[PDB]
């Protein structure tokens, strides 16, 4: 929870439009959020796009090279801490309480009890938990996107 | 050539004059959204109804 | 006094020479004064020109429409609050005490008790023991009108 | 206390060096590039002088009375970090303290531009006994 | 704080400038206009020094012994004035910004002796540098005008 100022709010027209998360020595932001990172040093890097995964990625400068979130592809079903609360992983599905998140909360990491387990991009109101669209990393650790049907970007 | 020239310059100057007046008509009301825009002005210096 | 935030200064060669004020979901700024408004979202908009009122006016963008002043033409004579103090309105003239205001105070809204703007100041002339303000107001019908006492000097 | 009036240059969001106003003119060394971190001095266009390694320029109208003041009399002095055989030495200010004036009764008698560890001498700009400006740069000086 | 001798120069019941009787002679700034509120003083012929923006004349014999004295010795420091303090420093007459102003030109600066006659200023940052007519190191009358000084 507290180790989240590694994550940085991007700004579009002055108000926080989304978040760009630094993991693994690399800055990620989702395409669907447009705007500028709220950090001069991070404002420079040429971000290379990847539509299939809906991420734009960039190698961080040295000065934060050692100060970057780690990740992990081990995701047992269970509770994983997230800025706005916990997320529950079950039936290979990432979900949150119904009515929390939405426009703007894209591109905020999901961490465990502190490595990244997922980075979130959207979600559909399943029920009285709300399913999420996340770019998870599979059991082999290759990155994959996970969209419940009809989810929409945040 | 002269006649097309004179009609061109007259038409452009006329439309410039007219659009100038259009601006100078709407802008007082534009700037002051809460007043009533007189109907005659509404239809002649043709205007959107502002909020 | 507390609503004075929503007026923001313009920067000209690095120094403040005036102020741009947002009212009615429309940001205004005196024409005579040059600079760039000191904030980003309002720095962007192409400001349209109104020479006959000496006011550049622009359509403030979306996400702070509800964060703007209101205004009325209902202006009974009396004391009206303003950044540096009170302004007394009488004989269809706004006048502040002598010497207060000057260069750099252009674009400063003049409010009424209920926070509604009554005019934006653009200039002044010092008469006797008072100084009358050349402003932009709205008349009884409420159309915008520049009010200038004779000899007003732009600020 | 007057060290507030040496304005840090920024380049790429970090303190590449500093620039100072003395005698009613602003001063920025050539080697340390950057955008000055001050709006009212940002709009002065700096006319260069390679032979003293300082771009300089007349300060805007509204700070003529708020400059530090110099003098050339330097008997063998204070400085930001804590410094005089006609040579300024101090071992352990480095790579970024370029343009840092070295004050004296609050007069600046030099601007630091670089140095060489005499394992540590300062490459500096001063004003001589007759008062003409000169660079004093030790052999082996590196810029900062 | 001998205020009888001081006359404002009058237009329409308001103060536009100050003319002072120093050393048995009346001096005024040339650009200020108007009348002394004194029957005997106002009629005196005044002779111009355009380069110095200074008008001078002889006061009548009756008031010759009741005029403020002047002195050219002005070390840097502080001097008394009706609205507060006047600084001398570096061959500039400086004042903290915002005390003094229009209609103040010609005002003599008191320690009580007059050393310099202010004609103008320019307000710079924290300090207004005063355009003043003085006596040079040899005692010669000289104008010191900071660049861009607006006469007061």
């Amino acid at each position: 929870k507290l180790e989240s100022d590694k994550t940085f709010p991007i700004m579009l027209n002055g108000q926080v439009n989304g978040y760009a998360c630094v993991v693994g020595g690399r800055v990620f932001k989702p395409l669907h959020v447009e705007g500028r990172i709220d950090n001069e040093q991070l404002a420079a890097i040429k971000l290379k796009k990847a539509s299939i995964y809906d991420l734009e990625y960039g190698d961080v400068p040295q000065c934060m090279k050692s100060d970057t979130l780690q990740y992990t592809s081990d995701k047992p079903p269970g509770f994983y801490n997230w800025h706005h609360g916990a997320v529950q992983y079950e039936n290979n599905r990432f979900t949150v309480p119904r009515g929390v998140g939405g426009k703007g909360d894209s591109g905020r990491p999901i961490l465990d009890n502190g490595r990244v387990v997922a980075i979130v991009l959207g979600g559909v109101n399943e029920g009285s938990r709300t399913a999420l669209s996340v770019v998870t990393w599979n059991q082999k650790g290759v990155t994959v996107k996970d969209t419940p049907e009809g989810s929409e970007p945040w | 050539c002269t006649c097309v020239a004179i009609i061109m310059v007259s038409c452009v100057t006329s439309v410039w004059l007219l659009c100038r007046t259009r601006n100078l008509c709407i802008t007082p009301y534009k700037l002051a959204p809460n007043a009533q825009v007189p109907i005659l002005l509404a239809l002649l210096c043709c205007i959107k109804p502002t909020r």
